[PDB]
């Protein structure tokens, strides 16, 4: 128990910060990765001045501070503002003391060496936590399929991934980053809902484009002659209300918008799309590991979740791949947190106990240790 | 698939359900509070309008 | 066949949470109109308690 | 000054410095602001029991039926007066037009009214029906207007002043022999 | 001659109308984009009773009329009042008959397809001009520049747009708007100078604060020891006589005008400056063609005429953009009418009488023709 209860689970991206206790099936804390830092002095009735601002009361309180998210395409860039985030997480948001939980923490597909072992420095020199682990991101998604080998496409707020990993080793030569994820999505989407003759003028406009995307987007299969259906005008529309009655109505750019995700030439992007990444990634491994890869094929992340995703990839890859292979996409339901439920059951196994960075391992070898 | 994908909306429409009902109960109590908050104060006016056209 | 079963009662789910959905609204929307038609009243209260005490 | 204008032309003459005084006190007492002034005018003019005579310093006894709440519809309709500007809802709709987005339901749910002008009987009922109808109706409405609301701004200073947490924002003497006039300037 | 004389370039903005004869060397007409309805019912002596009122009688005559703006923000927002501005532009103000004319018209930046298609709609069939062509207006200003790849920083009356611009092909997703401009600075200037202790009170005072702005307003370069040089009371001052005597002073506000356009906070705007947008619409393109972009930032637009503008950009950006790079901020001196200009040039142009849409294209192809 003295760690079965004890150890922590902080998934941090570049949107969300995911967090809670390992054993629990779902973050006991998710809020946004910001740091807010007030643009003029004065205070808010009853408290005192406040330097700094995390999470929602900076989202909140956006109009008086400059927001800043430390960070940039899932790499941190800013270590003063991520130490912030992890000292509310522990403090506020767990309201648990670090200096007593072993603390699991994730990265990034190719997260430099360096980083590793700063992010060590720091839980280990200044928030005294017993023992701590890095797991990489699309590692405990697969994971938490169950599965060793697989291929995770991991997609976000700030970044895309393709990690091909066989009997628990992501490869690093054949790991694909596209930089254009959900964030990108609610902006494109705000062009052509604005395009569709609106307006997102105050900021309570603005906000709720992105609960349209979640909400009412898609990812239509045969997108093609779904654009010529919009045309005959089935009852395809959709309309939301908004914050009051201003009906809102969305039909078609419904599925234009993650459409941008096998298109990023919609985006003015020239990179090549989600579908033919997953295809390259694999042509760019061991020809006796593809027949693996191509039926682990493991979705995680909060732009993943558009419906039809995985019929749109299923189909967007067997048409790539030789016939002779077993295509499969799978797309979990709870897939917004497969990342840190990979976590969470990893660090509360009972055999991962032996891989835990004690701050003896530390004290005695420097961040070199966990860094691997 | 069309399992995977039907049983995680079951799961988020009963999700809903329960937070919708959950919403509902809240504004219905809330609810015969003021509405009685109320026969009080319009009463305690019938009263307090009458005396001063009497005054 | 765990499928029919699946899909039959997220639709039993769904038709629920709209039931309640709908006696939501209307109970949040008889609401601000109590909420409101009291402003009014006890408003219409100080007024007609400061005038008497005055006159 | 209006009001002696439709007064004076309902057939009157508030001649003496004496007249001119109490068609401020008519005013105070009489008037109103009628919601749906439009079916108010209609109602003048089938003549019910609407009128409303006031007795002058001495016996004279002047009588305001309509011009009562023709008075406060200047409030709404400027034009009345030769004035081109807008009036108090549209006004107090496009201030808050002019204000961020996600703060608009707030203004909206705390219309909070002050002033000795604001104090005209059905004032709120007019302005609670002017901005719901330009507002959005995904929107709650509420215009706030308290009793003693032609001393509201007094109170607030009376209330804050007396605060117990308001003693460490006094400009002090020492403040200003020091800083110069700028200190309590902000 | 046919055509040569015949082409007209009619230029609509959201506060003027430029318009004239291809050939000529500035607007033939210039006037306000209003169209006046009266309030009330009666005449003026020796005419009938009128409709309806556009440009300079909407605007004389604005105490009895309701005044409407069609083009809001650069975009035709009203179709029946927009038909009534043209009449008036071909009729009255131009006095030809257009049936007989070729017409180039502009259209804004980012302007919806189906616009585009409704004013060819109501070119050929109500008033069946032989022949038309709308060009993207940043696109005539940089060409009347003589080049073809720059990018233009455009600011009139409603809108400021940043188009970058590639051998002529406008760069959509680069292309940025700023709804800020010369009608926005002339209300500020407004309330800077009662604010310094005056009075706007009759049309005839409010009129010419416009007059103000545009004759004496400035854009220093270091606006910082500007207002420190105001403090010290150079003779920087400057007074204006009114209609009448009545010797108005303007020192300091003469700037504080056009800093509006660098810091939108001025006037409780969140969005970025005139600068910045310049450059980010630059860091938003490609990278082999940012070179190009820098060394042509060609300026546009009744609001970009205060002088030391072009000073004031050319160190804004040189100071964001890096050192290898070389700046430089074209604004050429007849830049009110760049837009125009570059119409009148290519329309009277040898080779583009290919690229005009016929009646015999159009009764042919439908409104989808011009529509490219």
């Amino acid at each position: 128990d003295e760690d079965e209860t004890t150890a922590l689970v902080c998934d941090n991206g570049s949107g969300l910060v995911k967090a809670g206790f390992a054993g629990d099936d779902a973050p006991r804390a998710v809020f946004p990765s910001i740091v807010g830092r007030p643009r003029h002095q004065g205070v808010m009735v009853g408290m005192g001045q406040k330097d700094s601002y995390v999470g929602d009361e900076a989202q909140s309180k956006r109009g008086i501070l400059t927001l800043k998210y430390p960070i940039e395409h899932g790499i941190i860039t800013n270590w003063d503002d991520m130490e912030k985030i992890w000292h509310h997480t522990f403090y506020n948001e767990l309201r648990v003391a670090p200096e007593e939980h072993p603390t699991l923490l994730t990265e990034a597909p190719l997260n430099p060496k360096a980083n590793r072992e700063k992010m060590t420095q720091i839980m280990f020199e200044t928030f005294n936590v017993p023992a701590m682990y890095v797991a990489i991101q699309a590692v405990l998604s697969l994971y938490a399929s169950g599965r060793t080998t697989g291929i995770v496409l991991d997609s976000g707020d700030g970044v895309t991934h393709n990690v091909p990993i066989y009997e628990g080793y992501a490869l690093p030569h054949a790991i694909m980053r596209l930089d254009l994820a959900g964030r990108d999505l609610t902006d494109y989407l705000m062009k052509i809902l604005t395009e569709r003759g609106y307006s997102f003028v105050t900021t309570a406009e603005r906000e709720i484009v992105r609960d349209i995307k979640e909400k009412l987007c898609y990812v239509a299969l045969d997108f093609e002659n779904e654009m010529a259906t919009a045309a005959s005008s089935s009852s395809l529309e959709k309309s939301y209300e908004l914050p009051d009655g201003q009906v809102i109505t969305i039909g078609n750019e419904r599925f234009r918008c993650p459409e941008t995700l096998f298109q990023p030439s919609f985006i003015g992007m020239e990179s090549a799309g989600i579908h033919e990444t997953t295809y390259n990634s694999i042509m760019k491994c061991d020809i006796d590991i593809r027949k693996d890869l191509y039926a682990n094929n493991v979705m995680s992340g909060g732009t993943t979740m558009y419906p039809g995703i995985a019929d749109r990839m299923q189909k967007e890859i067997t048409a790539l791949a030789p016939s002779t292979m077993k295509i499969k996409i799978i797309a979990p339901p709870e897939r917004k947190y497969s990342v840190w439920i990979g976590g969470s059951i990893l660090a509360s196994l009972s055999t991962f106990q032996q891989m835990w960075i004690t701050k003896q391992e530390y004290d005695e070898a420097g961040p070199s240790i966990v860094h691997r | 698939d069309k399992l995977k994908e039907a049983e995680t909306r079951a799961e988020f429409a009963e999700r809903s359900v329960t937070k919708l009902e959950k919403s509902i109960d809240d504004l219905e109590d809330e609810l015969y509070a003021q509405k009685l908050k109320y026969k009080a104060i319009s009463e305690e006016l019938d009263h307090a309008l009458n005396d001063m056209t009497s005054i």
